[PDB]
């Protein structure tokens, strides 16, 4: 019925023996069938024809269908993680990849030319060996987009944490962008600056205070270099070892002092962080960006190869011969799922099972139960012929 | 183990008919009743543990009886390897569609589901020589006895010849234990109540004349007496309102 | 409506609570204390508060762990346990059910641990009616169930426990730590329910209501989370079914609750709940503070209401937590894990 | 190895015990009476490091083995299950490097 | 080679604990002796550390490796030394709150000497 749907077409995946018919339309086609009488004719049907693949022994065959549902959900599962990293991003907003091109080539046209792909799967291979390659692909591209994805949300948390002691909110914080060689006097040593971050209300009382909480203060240095909601930010120079009195003074009054000197590396590196911290962020995010939209297409095509190669092998466990099938790919208009599911179960449903046979539709996914989920690897509800069913 | 159930309240008097009866108004031998009850105690464990182990190997062999006959004719590959088929019992034909649901889903229509009620449930799946160990997970996992080929006893030919020799030995082998138990359990019925009265007597003995230190701080008059035999009958009569006259 | 009703008795309790909270620490402070490495300053926004006067006694800038356990049972003992006994009434009543009800979980925790065999002496802190020295030794040498109906009964006012011993002789309750607590926890939320129901007509619950069903949602996910992936026996109420409103659902809690991963739950129950189903077990873990810590503070906007006083002691258990927890990282020198990532109080 | 280990060590073992504190009960007597296996355990080899046998150890963790129930005591549960996650972790550290010293 | 698979601790009550949960030492089902002894600073006489010790090395024998803290291997300095046996191993790690020192690991002293 639906998973992850924005304004994307649904899809039915349907292959048959090239010896069947329809008997709710008795001797008719079934290419016209689809197209022509299915769900009142809003059907649009796609070909989709998957070519011979390198078919394993009876043992080996029960394997084969095993990991082929394994696999089909892990990229499946695989591909929905990196739509909710895009989707988190803002990159997926009203609707985006999911329609949008792949290879300059939109989703519902790209099914319609999927016929198998050339691109380094190959039909010399061994089937094994495509369920091994894709499958690689699959997960390999998912961990990259994953650890971009981790990396820049450690990036955002050091980049706030950075703008926050370059300015507002005092208890961590020592400025660094507004010195200045006189309101910030270090060149010797026998001078030095102690800031003090006072609440508003105790602005007052540190103007009155401030020479008064060590001797040797000088003179009218209090004024408040900075200003925030909370808080106001003051400079007092005084003498080094009167810093110890001043401090402890301070606190008394119920100030809190924030140290921070005038040395010109520590100026320097401060700065620096908040800086670094936000190139970090700016590059990491255009490579995620465009690495996530790379890996989107890639386990696209590596999804339906899996689907393609299921499906196939499926209808050889269960038709037999002959091994040349008659495959389609049916757009479904939204919501219509159920109506088209019920539809063909009717018709061909005698071919797979004349007492295996049960009316159904729609899809439902569960962890309640491990019925209906339609799969050869953990037991399901057996459906009446081979049909799978797409949410997009 | 006897499904008799204990008799209590008590008989140690000798006023009474079985007072007199299952009490012998003589001395106890502790070590005589300890010797007689541990012959007992070990034959009994024997008797109860082998019951059970023939039995159960008993009610299988029967039961595979039927099944090694019926799966042979459903023939030409009755004593044959080439071909695998499995035999096997199920509860009931409502356990088997389960089973038959999981092999359709996940090995295909490489059966033949063909089923015979028993009095349990023949069931038989018919297969391959190499995909054998597939359709045991299955089996497995809903509770069945689908063996490739049922019973430890095969070793005739047909495989039924040695089951059928082997269900006899079984037979009178439980039925010989069956009665050994029986006779015995006949024997000591009775035997039980008799001693079980006489060793309740024997420790009310040891705590009367003070076996440990509480009975002391509790009562300290402990008395002697020596009373006819003839007339023991009326001095158990009355048991004394806050006295034990239970005595030898 | 609150403050339709004349109270002596109600009036004593509302304002010797009121009393303790201008020198609690503020959610400002949380907020100035996670950013905080620096030793003396720790000990400067805690010196002005209620926990200040234990931290003035023994002056250590870097915090060890025995003298930030030592200042909470200092400050639970003038808080809780002393303002029972000058409290009368039905506001007497209902504070000495909410310190029995935390003691319910301390105390069997006790008499089960001298199941296993275990070394007692002090107990560490939680709110309780009379401390250790009163009330749970006596509790905690019957083991005897038929013992434990007479003990309670020599306690006026009577302890919930005299319920929850009428129920284990039955053995609705089982054996085994992760079982009984859970039933435990089941009672105390039910507690809570008859009180607020047979109470609000003269102090309206408004502030309290939400905050009162946000928490058992809340307690109960995090019940169900604890035993998905560790085993979880279906018939038992392991599950932490109770009643409510329909803001969790009993067939929603279960699902979760058993081993078969039902993480879908928490992200259809959220639409301004804090959290939102994770893979993450800390990130969950900092959410669960957050939410039970916010509307809290709402509930001090109401007063002369049974609202305000329960809202203020379970914040406060909180907050002795986020001091132990903040304390310990700044005192090694070390940036807090669950309090630097939590912003929200 | 000696240094890397007490980073590690001690780490852990502060946020084991903020978790102790906060629930107001002491998780470690709860935790004696469950331990009664051991998950990480070692395997002995003799490897030959010239002509002479030294003891090499190589850990395996039990994946037989249960998480144990200390987990479900309500919030403070909560706290706990995120505990023994970090602790199996970093104690895997302590017995890979120790195998080295012998 | 193979014949002990336990490794034993001698720390701080929170440290041990931690260990424990994360499955490293038992409390055995037929002997009834634990395999871990958990130690209160300051509050446990060193004699009782030192029978622990013997425990560990001589009258088990299914301890592997033994771990033991800095702070607490120091008080029992004379038995720890002592003992230069490889099984079972001895591994001196920092104790809780307590940093690196050479002179707290009786190896390294052992090794230093004689290179």
């Amino acid at each position: 019925m639906a998973t992850a749907l924005y304004t994307a077409n649904d899809f039915i995946l349907i292959s048959l023996p090239q010896n069947a018919q329809p008997v709710t339309a008795p001797g008719s086609k079934t290419d016209s069938w689809f197209n022509e009488t299915l769900i009142g004719g809003r059907a649009f049907v796609s070909d989709f024809k998957i070519p011979e693949f390198k078919i394993g022994s009876l043992d080996t065959l029960i394997v084969e269908s095993e990991e082929l549902s394994k696999v089909d959900n892990q990229i499946g599962a695989s591909i929905g993680k990196i739509i909710e990293i895009l989707q988190g991003l803002n990159e997926t907003s009203t609707n985006a990849y999911r329609t949008l091109p792949i290879n300059n080539m939109p989703v519902p046209e790209y099914l319609e030319n999927f016929q198998w792909q050339t691109r380094k799967f190959k039909l010399d291979k061994s089937i094994k060996d495509l369920i091994t390659l894709i499958s690689n692909e699959s997960s390999q591209l998912d961990a990259d987009v994953r650890a971009t994805y981790a990396n820049y949300n450690s990036a955002k948390t050091n980049l706030a944490a950075a703008e926050r002691k370059k300015t507002g909110d005092l208890s961590v914080r020592s400025l660094h962008d507004i010195v200045k060689p006189e309101d910030f006097v270090l060149n010797s040593e026998h001078l030095t600056t102690v800031l003090v971050a006072v609440p508003k209300s105790l602005k007052s009382d540190f103007e009155k205070s401030y020479e008064t909480l060590s001797k040797n203060v000088v003179p009218a240095s209090a004024s408040v270099i900075a200003e925030d909601a909370e808080y106001v930010l003051f400079n007092v120079h005084l003498f080094k070892k009167n810093v110890q009195e001043f401090t402890t003074a301070a606190r008394e009054k119920k100030f809190i002092p924030r140290e921070f000197n005038y040395s010109e590396e520590l100026i320097d590196q401060l700065k620096k962080e908040h800086d670094s911290a936000a190139s970090l962020e700016q590059s990491l995010r255009v490579q995620l960006v465009r690495l996530a939209k790379t890996a989107y297409v890639d386990v696209f095509i590596n999804w339906f190869h899996i689907k393609a190669l299921r499906v196939y092998v499926e209808s050889v466990l269960r038709y037999g011969l002959p091994p040349h099938f008659n495959i389609k790919i049916i757009a479904v208009p939204p919501k219509n799922l159920s109506k088209c599911k019920s539809e063909l179960i009717d018709a061909f449903g005698f071919l797979g099972g004349n007492a295996f046979m049960k009316d159904k539709k729609g899809k439902i996914n569960k962890q309640d139960t491990s019925l209906h989920q339609y799969a050869s690897l953990v037991d399901t509800e057996y459906e009446p012929f081979v049909m799978y069913i797409i949410n997009l | 183990k006897h499904d008799i159930k204990l008799y209590e309240g008590d008989t140690d008097k000798y006023l009474d008919g079985s007072g007199e009866l299952y009490v012998p108004p003589s001395g106890s031998v502790i070590d005589d009743y300890v010797r007689n009850a541990s012959y007992l105690e070990e034959r009994l464990i024997q008797m109860e543990d082998a019951t059970d182990q023939i039995e159960v190997q008993k009610n299988d062999l029967e039961q595979y009886r039927f099944i090694l006959q019926s799966g042979d004719e459903f023939i030409a590959a009755a004593i044959g390897a080439s071909v695998n088929y499995v035999t096997g019992v199920i509860a009931r034909d409502k356990v088997a569609t389960l089973e038959q649901i999981l092999w359709r889903v996940l090995r295909g229509n490489l059966f033949f589901k063909t089923v015979e009620i028993e009095q349990n449930a023949f069931i038989v799946f018919s297969h391959g020589d190499l995909i054998i160990k597939r359709i045991r997970k299955i089996a497995e996992s809903l509770d069945a006895n689908l063996y490739d080929v049922d019973s430890s006893n095969e070793g005739r030919s047909q495989q039924l010849a040695k089951v059928n020799k082997n269900l006899s030995d079984l037979y009178t082998v439980l039925k010989t234990t069956s009665t050994t138990l029986e006779s015995e359990l006949y024997a000591i019925a009775k035997e039980l109540d008799s001693w079980f009265q006489d060793v309740t007597r024997e420790k009310a003995i040891f705590e009367i004349l003070n076996k440990s230190n509480y009975d002391t701080n509790r009562k300290i008059l402990i008395a002697e007496g020596w009373i006819p035999r003839d007339e023991l009958a009326t001095l158990q009569a009355r048991l004394g309102e806050m006295i034990a006259r239970l005595g030898i | 409506m609150e403050g339709v009703y004349f109270n002596i008795d109600n009036g004593f309790i509302e304002g010797v609570v009121r009393g303790y909270r201008n020198g609690l620490l503020s959610n400002n402070q949380y907020i100035n204390l996670t950013q905080c490495d620096t030793l003396e300053d720790l000990k400067l926004q805690l010196s002005s508060t209620d926990y200040g006067n234990f931290l003035s006694s023994v002056s250590s800038e870097s915090l060890t762990t025995s003298l930030i356990q030592e200042y909470a049972s200092s400050k639970l003992y003038h808080e809780f346990n002393y303002i029972r006994d000058q409290s009368s009434g039905s506001t007497r009543k209902f504070m000495d059910y909410i310190t029995y009800g935390y003691m319910i979980d301390n105390v069997a925790l006790m008499i089960t641990g001298t199941i296993h065999d275990r070394d007692k002496g002090e107990i560490l802190q939680r709110c309780h009616p009379l401390g250790w020295f009163d009330t749970l030794p006596t509790l905690s040498v019957a083991t005897d169930l038929e013992s434990l109906y007479e003990t309670v009964l020599v306690d006026t006012p009577l302890a919930p426990y005299f319920k929850n011993c009428f129920d284990t002789a039955e053995e609705l309750d089982d054996m085994n730590i992760e079982i009984i607590r859970n039933k435990l926890y089941k009672a105390y939320l039910e507690d809570f329910y008859n009180f607020v129901t047979e109470e609000i007509p003269e102090p309206a619950k408004e502030c309290m209501q939400t905050l009162l069903g946000f928490e058992a949602d809340r307690r109960s996910i995090n019940i169900a989370l604890n035993s998905l992936q560790s085993s979880d026996i279906d018939p038992d109420l392991k599950s932490d079914l109770l009643p409510n409103i329909g803001k969790l659902y009993p067939l929603a809690t279960f699902h979760l609750a058993q081993a078969q991963d039902f993480e879908g739950v928490r992200a259809a129950l959220a639409n301004v709940y804090e959290y939102r189903g994770f893979l993450e077990t800390g990130n969950l873990e900092d959410h669960f503070y957050q939410l039970e810590m916010e509307l809290c503070r709402d509930a001090f906007t109401q007063q002369f209401a049974i609202s305000t006083v329960w809202a203020w002691m379970k914040s406060k258990e909180q907050e002795v937590r986020n001091i132990t927890w903040i304390a310990e990282c700044i005192a090694q020198n070390q940036r807090e894990r669950i309090n630097n990532y939590i912003s929200v109080y | 190895a000696k240094q890397k280990m007490g980073r590690v060590m001690q780490t852990a073992a502060f946020s084991l015990a903020e978790v102790s504190y906060a629930t107001g009960e002491n998780i470690g007597y709860q935790v004696q009476e469950s331990v009664s296996t051991a998950r990480f355990k070692v395997r002995a080899r003799q490897e030959n490091v010239s002509g002479v046998y030294l003891s090499q150890f190589e850990s395996y963790i039990d994946p037989e083995i249960n998480d144990f129930r200390l987990t479900g005591l309500g919030r403070g549960g909560q706290q706990v299950q995120r505990a023994k996650e970090i602790y199996s972790r970093a104690v895997e550290t302590l017995v890979e490097l120790a195998s080295l010293q012998t | 080679a193979e014949k002990r698979t336990l490794i034993a601790v001698i720390a701080d009550e929170d440290t041990t604990t931690g260990l424990l949960l994360a499955g490293i030492g038992q409390i055995t089902p037929e002997t009834q002796e634990k395999n871990f002894f958990v130690y209160q600073e300051g509050k446990t006489t060193k004699e009782e550390i030192t029978d622990k010790f013997n425990h560990f090395t001589e009258e088990r024998d299914d301890i592997a490796i033994l771990l033991i803290n800095q702070h607490i291997a120091e008080n029992i300095r004379a038995r720890v030394d002592s003992f230069t046996n490889a099984f079972p191993a001895i591994l001196e790690i920092p104790s809780k709150d307590h940093p690196y020192d050479p002179e707290k690991d009786s190896v390294l002293k052992r090794v230093r000497k004689l290179f």
